[PDB]
């Protein structure tokens, strides 16, 4: 189901459009594009990366205590 | 006279969108036009004739399914609209060429 003219009621919106013929596909795109990206960035790195470095090193520790677990000294 | 009369300068036609939502009113109102050139150019006339042809609908015509103009017929017989009107407007050396319609909200796309 769904359509369109059912969805919802809304009052005293307005809102300006221009055609795509009439605008650029990637204006400020290097200029406030970048700066967005690192922001996105700051905003989830405390969320994201932890949990991965955990595994990072659980990862190469892990590697670690096994090849060098197929040696040995005395006895 | 003399110094401080100015000409008029022309006037860039864009080409977007302004939509007013407003669900309380009981019926949409839609403009659309393309740009037209202005009151000089001869080619207005042709551009009338066209605007004839399509015409205007209203629900108090008399004549519905018989309308020549189709979107009047198609508009008549399927309720598609209350009222509808080509125009072409003139301004300097431009204009609106376009029309304008009245309708109730499930039949604003059917009616574009």
């Amino acid at each position: 189901g769904r359509q369109f003219g059912h969805l919802t009621r809304v009052r005293h919106v307005i809102t300006y459009s221009l055609s795509p013929f009439e605008q650029r596909a990637f204006p400020h795109y290097f200029s406030k594009g970048i700066p967005n990206v690192l922001r996105r960035t700051r905003a989830c790195i405390l969320r994201v990366a932890p949990p991965f470095v955990a595994f990072y090193l659980v990862y190469t520790w892990g590697t670690q205590e096994f090849e060098k677990s197929k040696r040995k000294n005395p006895a | 006279d003399e110094d401080a009369v100015p000409t008029l300068s022309p006037c860039r036609f864009t080409g977007s969108q302004i939509c007013h939502r407003e669900d309380g009113l009981p019926l949409a109102h839609v403009a659309i036009a393309v740009e037209g050139p202005g009151w000089a150019h001869p080619d207005n006339v042709a551009l009338q004739v066209a605007n004839a042809i399509i015409g205007h609908y209203d629900c108090t015509y008399g004549g519905g399914a018989h309308l020549s103009s189709p979107l009047a017929s198609i508009a008549a017989t399927n309720k598609l609209c209350q009222s509808f009107q080509t125009f072409n407007i003139c301004y300097a050396d431009t204009g609106l060429l376009g029309a304008h319609f009245v309708c109730d909200h499930m039949s604003i796309d059917d009616m574009m």
